[PDB]
RNA sequence: GGAAGCUGGAAGACGGAAUCGUUAUUAAGCGCCAGGUAGUCCUGGACACUGAAUCC
RNA sequence: UUUUUUUUUUUUUUU
RNA sequence: CGUAGCUGUAGAUGAAUGCUAAUUAUAGAGUAU
RNA sequence: UUUUUUUUUU
């Protein structure tokens, strides 16, 4: 439809829009709290405030919301992640009420409370499960691909919930089997449901025969952007034959189909984010292509800083050196970038680089560091780019911020270890002590301790230490050493794991005091 | 011209509902409360067993059934002839309301524990 | 608190049989005016309530077959009247009562009010410099018109809300409700 | 007058509700109250059980 | 539970929830302030006025 | 008749169960009554205005009825309260003894013959319906 | 009158002098004898100010070769009161009783109303039936026919000066409203 | 502002490049411009008001001032270091010129009449985001210092007069822009505001108490 | 035409206007024209200000198929008729396929059948046939030039309901049956957890099998082949069973594919959501009285969903409610699918446009006398309204 | 004793003849309640709207 | 009132 | 408020309302077909 | 003399 929007400009410039919608939220009726709601999700800014008072009144005014209207003020809570302890006990309070038989809602539900925290069992899990695994005799052929990556997602699964999903595959996809019928109706209910399902490390003996493909000859399945599903989904255990028929296809091996700047770079780098697959020696042919596209100044504004960050990981996949391709040839005077919508994207890019460059040779072995010279270049980028970021600090959202924090605390340790100019002004003002929405955490059902749990300030935005356990539980190669002061094991893939579970460790250690922690709680890739 | 509720459209005979969207009037009240008598007896926990035989739904439907529907609704619009002037009958559905409630009677629409309310 | 309370109004109102009882009692209550203390006497408003009549009838000589009919009428009058800031108690209830004449009884009725919290704040204002870088008429209330406005709301609030609820509750053959046995 | 109720529970509870409602009526006397309820429970305890 | 949410968890446990238990507050002030009256069978009497 | 009696004992309104001395209402709200010590004391912590009509005349044979009224009323808007609680007090009463056009509350009580005793029961009330309003 | 309103208008027009409560008035005697019956048949008005005029037919086609740049002052016009300071001043009560009648001891009505009747010619005493004031379009009704008028004027290719107007009255906040689903459409053209 | 249809420099072209950046951050669709553009335009107009005359009734008035300010607080850009704008406007000729021009409620009737005919302020609407603006300017925190103190307290003596009769949105913005580490001391003392700021509370209790300075506190934004 | 021609009465001939409207004319107005005495007089109609802005529309969604344009259908409410006699002629002649129907009340308030089926909806095969009919009679040479579509076969049940939505009807018989049947295998722990989940594995292999059996739908075996969308003679020729099966798969077919602009029209819109005059035993204890909601029936419920309209990828939508056959009231429009910014609100005529239909009625020699003294007098009388004026005027002579 | 559902083939289109009277918000129609101290009338009392004609 | 309504009238009262 | 205006049915040769296996309400009691 | 709504239809 026409979308348009009016500013309330009676005066042209009178009164404060933020305060304006503050009071009048205290006291309004149920159908205005949702229409005020929205207008925060499309605006610029966010004010941190003004969130919790939201939540907050929300479980008092859940006496007359239909719903339908739960449903929908829940789905607005899918961008940037936030969410209060109150607001828990609020959909906790209804759920049980909307299990009117939906058959869509078993997506709908399950998908928006993947994010923040739920799982919870004896309120939400039990109902959950209990009705999700006896309906699945209705289930259509869109709803189930959507549920493989809703499962994927999860953490400590059941045996009864991943067998169910199973066998609903096998019994659909037979019923297709017997152009455009077969090249994407047939193969793209197959790779993608097997990459769900391989996550909890689970499979059966009727599903690994039907998925591959059983005649060696069926060429021409997917583009050079979608075959990495089925690679992706072995090399897990004992998984093999998949790959290629015998190791020799013709679009998947001579520099695949055609790689070229027309919309394709982009693409392929972004399924190599979420996707868990090492550069072989015929995947670091990508890494060339970006010698010759930075050159274009089109490529240089428009996908360069994005590309830098969403393949930050890994370093010996994306750019011949950690400092070569990382300097500035040419950024002094195109450094600005739509404010701070990209500009920010670099910070977070030198950051974890920087990680890479001491944990390379230092007690961690699989690799050796630069020449010297190469730390002198790196700080000459990262001492430009943060002053930039002074005036444009108000233009991030939420989510924008959340992970500023994380990128920002590194400079401080490596700095001081025995450098940056402006780190004792606007590292040591807000980016050290931050106050933004925090959210819950992600945590499982296994230890079955939900009574008493608490939350304590650190890098992680919130974590689960009760008063009572308060300091007490969560506070040979590969288990020595890299189950120690690494505690990151190379599934998932660690880049970023080993970062954020540093500094959580450290972040509770310097204010709280909490000894003895067990971190374990690994999630799936 | 000859409309039901007169000028302002009045309705004293109908009660909402606060989940879903359904409305009867009183004499389908009394119909569904004895055909849901299954759950009602269950919930608490023969002379109590008395009205077993009034659940049947064909039964309702004849001579015998009829006439005991209509013996309970003792049609409150109707009232002694010098009810008038300021004397005039109220909306009963205060009565029917608690009644409908306590008794934790299911919709028909959505299976919901006492919800009703008067409108 | 009880010594926090005041007099805000004192609606008095009167019932008389006669035409000339009632006249009297107005001309008394005039002469007690004009004499106290304050220069100004408390001078309350008019407010009359119409004037009810009943008549039955009968059936007229006995032995007869209702040709005739003889009415017997039975008038009767009222009058209300309206107090704002009564400070004098004294000056003002006896002069209400001692204006009574014959057959005419009263029906007064009190209006108290307590203050909250009394609102004391705005202290000296602040102050810097730049840095160089009566009318009193003879027949009327000497009250505040806009006190009287304030209360005159308050009046016409509980009548509407009185009237509404004593509807409900009006029905015959009273603990009466439908299918209760 | 709550002094002494039937022993039997169905009686107990017919005879003490009119107590609470008794005393927030208006139209019967404080005499009659105290005499309407005197003379109900006796009457009630002369009779067999209500089961 | 967490710090806040401690009797919400409990509450739901127990059966509670937030529509019935809602009108069961507002019942019990309103029976207090009010008679004792729910049109029980016996009620009625009481009612009329002594002539 | 008997027809009729069955249907009450399926919506659950009969006595029929499948000495006592109990403490009456009345009793109750007595024992929990915070009276002030005395004059110099506000009982109260908000506006309140009080209304009863007085019969005055000659000497009459016999008292008239309809004289021992007694009501209390208060603005909503000027009393301040919380969104929740401010909710639950007009609930409690209903819409009937609230004014949509000035919002004003209007409590009446009349269940005694004398105008003393009638007098004091509205404020034993009173104070009880703000204990439960906060809640 | 019709034939002074007009003229008055686009005298300020010219000036730059308007007035923020004399549009308002004027604005109504354009609209009323707009509509009228007697629009195409009635001659010229007698001021000789017509004659030397490119348009004709009085103020039936007067108004429709109106410049462009008067057009949207029709649409665009503040319609706001003095009492209006709740945006930028700050609080402020509004009064709706202005009249206040208390009667006294020197005007009050006899006891015996009966005769007081019978001493007058004709009946003065009536129950209380007042009947109030209705607003009427104010001008809105002629505003939603010359915004038309704009959207036809884009796809000419025109100068630059002449096609601000056309945006000045798709802007508007409190005349055009949303009516219609024509202000997104007229906007992205 | 009212630019609607030069006397020594800088007096007319000033208003029209004021207003100019105003509209482009007044978008609400997407980002308003790049920050190097905002750097430029801010430059372009920092040199050429210093040169404004440092008089008359040609000085430039806070309703038109406060225009510009007002953009700012909305489209998440910071205002620049650069307080040269600030230096050639309001408290050099806007206040010291009022006072030469011709009891305790006697106060509260001077300030009352500056918005009375000439309304060099749009009452408590342009007024007040300058105490806002004024507060986040330097948003990180450990003569622009000097000149920041004597603003805020200056703007700040002709509103407290006068709150009480102000729109209650109003009245929290000004409140909140009090009680923050940026604000200059000695002003909350027990002299004007320590005792007002109840009274706002008590007619308001819906809202919250202690985390009074949880908007704009000494967490700056 | 133009702004500047607004409130004119525009010339239509007799023969042609017939050809254009074979259905007959748009609302009331042939009980006006009866009233000329001239059988050669020519008809006209008042070009009103809500057809203009509403043709503008039109124009700018021609020229974008060759997100600006509006994509949804509106709705006339408060003359919402009147303006249906001079839109629908103008766009039939440029070239558009316009879907003519002002009165669809009559396949429900008329003889008729029903037969009771499992999906719910009733049919009507004695109405079913005079749809198509009606609808070809101006619409020819067009429909059978269109292409027909693949993907949208035979998926269409016998009442026009859904394969998906109609073997819904049957979860409840067919839940029951494999409860009873489980007992095979149920009777034959092992670690108390493979156990369970290996006998729940047989529930679904059987539940796809019996999804795919039982269930017969009829798949239009009589056309094997299709190559046009008017070539569906068949319909026509059996009515007892293929009668709503082919109305329902023209309506999806002209949602997919886009070749040619259309239009749907329907006329009277608020007289479709009130109770029949059909009687049935379907009623909620008092909710009807024994009788079929309109709404419920096959070819009412066809025209009685306007949260579709977005599916018309070809054109749109639009519906005016403008007779007295049921009292508006509040007529909330937002429990209905159109939204505020889609409702056309007209109001009465202004003095102008009055005194033009006054002139209009004297060419045709209808009023006897109509002195210019008393124009201005009826004005007031009638307050202006359409239906009051004609009425007032026929009634006495006129002035 | 009052009212209501269902059922319905109680007795009547006779006589333009004749006897009871209306001084126009008259006449002719239609609708409401106040009292008769539980219910309990087609009469009496009492209010309101449409409201024509003639030689009276 | 071109983001306004969505419609018959009574026997005491705006003192 | 009733005959409304307006507007669907049959532009009634067939609209008469009493008779009664059966219930609604007041009352201490108005019951039997 | 009689209106839709808490959602499972390409």
């Amino acid at each position: 439809f026409s979308s348009l929007r009016l500013s309330q400009k009676d005066a042209r410039g009178s009164g404060y829009l933020p305060a304006q919608r503050f009071l009048s939220l205290l006291k309004a009726s149920p159908e205005e709290y949702r229409s005020l709601l929205r207008e925060a999700t499309q605006a610029k800014i966010v004010d941190p405030a003004f969130l919790r008072v939201a939540s907050q009144r929300f479980f008092a005014l859940s006496d007359r919301f239909y719903p339908p209207e739960i449903l929908d003020i829940l789905s607005d809570f899918a961008s940037f992640p936030y969410s209060d302890e109150a607001l828990l006990a609020a959909v906790a309070g209804r759920l049980e009420d909307q299990l009117v038989e939906p058959s869509p809602k078993r997506l709908a539900a399950l998908l928006s409370l993947s994010a923040r925290l739920g799982l919870c069992h004896p309120s939400i899990r039990d109902p959950l499960t209990k009705h999700i695994e006896e309906k699945m005799y209705a289930f259509d052929a869109a709803l189930l691909d959507s549920l493989c990556r809703t499962v994927g997602s999860l953490l400590s699964p059941r045996l009864p919930l991943l067998d169910g999903l199973a066998t609903q595959a096998q019994l659909l996809a037979s019923d297709l089997r017997a152009d455009e019928v077969a090249q994407r109706r047939y193969i793209a209910l197959l790779f993608r449901c097997l990459e769900g399902l391989s996550r909890q490390r689970y499979s059966q003996s009727a599903l690994v025969d039907a998925c591959v493909a059983c005649a060696e000859q069926h060429g021409q399945a997917f583009p050079l952007h979608d075959t990495l599903r089925a690679v992706a989904a072995a090399r897990r255990l004992d998984l093999a034959g998949i790959e290629e028929p015998l190791r020799r296809s013709d679009m998947a091996d001579k520099v695949n189909r055609a790689t070229d700047r027309g919309d394709q770079l982009l693409a392929l780098l972004r399924h190599l984010d979420l996707l868990r697959l090492r550069d072989s020696q015929l995947l670091q042919k990508v890494s060339e292509a970006v010698e010759l596209h930075s050159q274009k100044a089109a490529f240089l504004a428009t996908q360069l800083p994005e590309a830098l960050l969403h393949l930050t990981r890994l370093a010996p996949a994306d750019l011949r050196l950690p400092v070569a391709l990382l300097s500035q040839p040419s950024l002094l005077a195109m450094a600005p970038r739509l404010s701070a919508a990209q500009l920010q994207q670099l910070l977070s890019a030198s950051a974890l680089v920087l990680f890479q460059h001491i944990q390379r040779r230092e007690g961690g072995q699989g690799g050796d560091p630069l020449i010297a010279r190469e730390a002198e270049a790196l700080a000459k980028t990262v001492e430009r780019f943060l002053d930039l970021l002074k005036p444009q600090f108000l233009s991030l959202n939420l989510r924008d911020r959340r992970a500023l924090k994380e990128a920002a605390s590194l400079f401080l340790v490596e700095a001081k270890g025995a450098a940056l100019a402006p780190k004792t002004v606007d590292f040591c003002c807000f980016l050290e002590e931050a106050d933004v929405a925090p959210p819950l955490p992600l945590a499982p059902s296994g230890g079955v301790d939900f009574q008493s749990v608490g939350l304590v300030e650190a890098c992680s935005r919130l974590v689960l230490c009760a008063d009572a356990r308060f300091s007490e539980t969560r506070n040979e190669t590969t288990t020595c050493k890299l189950g120690g002061v690494s505690t990151d094991l190379p599934v998932s893939i660690t880049p970023q794991a080993a970062s954020s579970l540093l500094l959580t460790q450290l972040a509770l250690i310097r204010r709280g005091i909490l000894r003895h922690e067990i971190q374990t709680c690994i999630p799936p890739p | 011209a000859r409309r039901v509720g007169g000028i302002g459209r009045r309705c004293f005979l109908t009660l909402h509902c606060s989940a879903c969207s359904f409305f009867f009037q009183t004499s389908d009240a009394i119909k569904l409360i004895l055909t849901q008598q299954h759950h009602i007896l269950r919930k608490k926990g023969a002379s109590k067993f008395s009205l077993l035989p009034l659940a049947d739904a064909s039964l309702l439907l004849k001579r015998r059934g009829a006439l005991v529907l209509r013996s309970l609704h003792g049609d409150p619009l109707v009232g002694s002839r010098r009810q008038r002037g300021e004397f005039a009958p109220q909306a009963p559905t205060a009565e029917m309301a608690k009644m409908l409630n306590k008794s934790c009677v299911p919709c028909p629409r959505c299976k919901r524990e006492g919800r009703w309310e008067e409108g | 608190a009880l010594s926090a309370y005041s007099l805000r109004s004192l609606i008095v109102t009167y019932n008389s049989r006669n035409r000339s009882s009632m006249n009297a009692t107005i001309e008394n209550l005039k002469n007690a005016l004009r004499w106290t203390s304050p220069s100004e006497s408390s001078s309350p408003s008019s407010a009359p309530s119409s004037a009810p009549s009943s008549a039955p009838s009968s059936s007229w000589s006995p032995f007869k077959y209702k040709y005739a009919l003889r009415h017997y009428v039975f008038e009767d009058h009222r009058y209300a009247f309206a107090f704002y800031d009564v400070n004098s108690v004294q000056e003002v209830v006896s002069a209400a009562l001692g204006a009574m004449a014959g057959e005419t009884c009263c029906s007064c009725r009190f209006s108290w009010r307590f203050a909250g919290r009394p609102p004391v704040s705005l202290p000296t204002p602040p102050r810097l410099v730049p840095s160089s870088r009566a009318t009193v008429l003879r027949g009327h209330c000497p009250t505040d018109k806009e006190f009287i406005r304030r209360a005159l709301e308050e009046e016409q609030a509980v009548e509407r809300i009185r009237k509404k609820l004593d509807k409900k509750q009006l029905q015959w053959f009273p603990g009466k409700t439908p299918w209760a046995p | 007058v709550a002094h002494s109720l039937p022993k039997d529970l169905k009686y107990r509870e017919s005879v003490a509700h009119a107590i609470r409602v008794l005393e927030r009526s208006r139209g019967w006397d404080f005499e009659s109250k105290v005499k309407a309820v005197n003379a109900l429970v006796e009457v009630w305890n002369r009779l067999a059980p209500g089961r | 539970m967490r710090r806040l949410a401690s009797p919400s968890l409990r509450r739901l446990q127990e059966g509670q929830t937030p529509h019935s238990m809602r009108k069961s507050a507002v019942a019990d002030a309103r029976k207090k302030i009010f008679g004792y009256a729910c049109g029980m069978p016996g009620e009625e009497q009481w009612v009329r006025p002594l002539q | 008749y008997r027809n009729k009696y069955r249907l009450r004992r399926l919506v659950g309104m009969t006595h029929d169960i499948d000495g006592r001395t109990f403490v009456t209402p009345l009793t109750k709200l007595q024992h929990q009554a915070a009276l002030p010590r005395s004059p110099l004391h506000a009982r109260f912590d908000f506006p309140h205005t009080v209304h009863y009509d007085v019969f005055w005349g000659p000497p009459q044979v016999e008292e008239e009825p309809n004289k021992s009224g007694c009501w209390v009323s208060f603005r909503v808007a000027d009393l301040k309260l919380s969104d929740s609680q401010e909710q639950r007090l007009l609930d409690i009463l209903g819409p009937e003894r609230y004014d949509e056009q000035t919002g004003v509350v209007c409590l009446e009580a009349d269940v005694f013959p004398q105008l003393n005793h009638n007098a004091a029961y509205l404020g034993d009330i009173l104070q009880q319906l703000m204990r439960e309003v906060k809640k | 009158d019709h034939e002074d309103s007009f003229l008055v208008f686009y005298a300020m027009c010219s000036t730059n002098r308007f007035d923020a409560v004399l549009l308002p008035a004027l604005l109504e005697r354009l609209e009323a004898s707009f509509f009228s019956s007697q629009a195409l048949s009635k001659p010229l008005f007698h001021p000789i100010f017509e004659v030397w005029d490119p348009p004709c037919e009085s103020f039936a086609a007067l108004i429709n070769v109106l410049p462009l740049s008067a057009k949207a002052v029709v649409v665009t016009a503040d319609r706001r009161s003095e009492r209006e300071r709740r945006e930028n001043e700050g609080w402020l009560a509004p009064p709706e009783a202005p009249p206040l009648v208390l009667p006294n001891w020197q005007t009050m009505h006899p006891v015996d109303m009966e005769a007081w009747e019978k001493k007058q010619r004709r009946v003065v005493r009536t129950r209380h039936v007042k009947a109030k004031i209705i607003r009427q379009a104010d001008g809105r009704k002629l505003a939603a026919t010359m915004a038309l008028h704009g959207r036809q004027a884009i796809h000419r290719d025109a100068a630059v000066s002449s096609l601000v107007s056309v945006a000045a009255m798709c802007a508007s906040n409190s005349q055009r409203a949303l009516r219609g689903e024509l202000l997104p459409e007229t906007l992205n053209l | 502002g009212l630019v609607q249809s030069d006397t020594e420099s800088a007096l007319w072209e000033s208003r029209v490049l004021a207003a100019l950046l105003s509209s482009f951050l007044r978008v609400d669709d997407y980002r308003p411009s790049l920050d190097f553009v905002l750097l430029l335009s801010d430059a372009l107009r920092n040199s050429l008001r210093r040169t404004a005359v440092l008089h008359e009734k040609d000085v430039l008035s806070l309703k038109e001032t406060g225009a510009l300010l007002s953009s700012f607080a909305t489209s998440g850009y910071a205002v620049p270091p650069s307080l040269m704008a600030c230096l050639v406007e309001h408290f050099l000729y806007d206040v010291d010129l009022f006072l030469t021009s011709s009891s305790s409620s006697s106060a509260e009737e001077a300030e009352q009449l500056s918005q009375s005919f000439f309304c060099s302020s749009r009452g408590r609407a342009t007024p007040g985001d300058c105490a806002t603006l004024l507060h986040s300017l330097a948003s990180p925190s450990p003569n622009l210092e000097k000149l920041r103190f004597e603003a805020m307290t200056q703007a700040w003596r002709l509103v407290a007069p006068v709150l009480h009769l102000l729109q209650p949105p109003c009245k929290l913005l000004i409140l909140n822009s009090l009680q923050t580490a940026h604000a200059p001391p000695d002003v909350s003392s027990t002299a004007f505001f320590q005792r007002s700021l109840e009274t706002f509370l008590r007619d308001n209790p819906d809202v919250d108490s202690s985390l009074l300075g949880s908007l704009f506190g000494t967490q700056g934004r | 035409v133009g702004v500047e021609d607004v409130g004119r009465f525009r010339l239509f001939d007799r023969h042609r206007l017939v050809e254009l409207l074979p259905e007959g004319l748009a609302g009331e107005l042939s009980r006006d024209v009866e009233m000329i005495p001239s059988a050669t007089s020519p008809i006209g109609v008042m070009l009103r200000k809500a057809t203009l802005e509403l043709q503008m529309q039109l124009e700018l969604f021609a020229r974008v198929h060759a997100l600006a344009a509006v994509q949804r259908g509106f709705l006339l409410d408060g003359g919402k008729s009147c303006v249906l006699n001079y839109l629908i002629p103008w766009a039939r002649e440029n070239n558009w396929l316009v879907v003519y129907e002002p009165l669809p009340s009559r396949y429900a308030r008329e003889i008729g059948d029903i037969k009771r089926s499992s999906a719910g909806v009733y049919i009507q095969s004695s109405f079913s046939q005079e749809f198509l009919e009606r609808l070809g009679r101006f619409n020819r040479r067009l429909l059978e030039e269109l292409p027909v579509a693949r993907r949208c076969y035979g998926q269409a049940a016998l009442d026009g309901v859904h394969r998906l939505y109609a073997e819904r009807s049957y979860h409840s018989l067919l839940e029951k049956a494999l409860e009873k049947d489980l007992d095979e295998i149920r009777e034959q722990l092992d670690s108390q957890l493979r156990e369970e989940i290996l006998l729940a594995r047989e529930r679904l292999a059987l539940w796809h099998t019996y999804r795919r059996e039982v269930s017969i739908p009829s798949m239009k075996s009589r056309l094997p082949n299709p190559a046009s969308v008017w070539e569906i003679a068949e319909f026509g020729l059996q009515n007892e069973a293929f009668a709503t099966q082919a109305l329902y798969e023209v309506w999806e077919q002209l949602k997919k594919q886009t070749q040619l602009n259309v239009l749907i029209a329907v006329d009277e819109w608020n007289e479709c959501f009130p109770v029949s005059e059909y009687v049935s035993m379907r009623y909620e204890g008092t909710r009807f009285n024994g009788h079929i909601p309109a709404f419920h029936l096959s070819t009412p419920r066809l025209l009685s969903r306007f949260d579709d309209a977005q599916q018309f990828q070809r054109g749109l939508k639009i519906c005016a409610t403008s007779w007295r056959r049921s009292n508006r009231r509040d007529y909330r429009p937002d429990l209905l699918g159109v939204r505020q910014e889609e409702i056309r609100t007209v109001r009465n005529f202004s003095p102008l446009e009055f005194a033009n239909f006054v002139a209009y009625y004297h060419k045709k020699k209808i009023l006897h006398e109509f002195p210019r003294e008393k124009l201005d007098y009826f004005y007031m009388l009638s307050g202006g309204n359409g239906f009051q004026a004609r009425r007032l005027l026929a009634s006495l002579y006129g002035g």
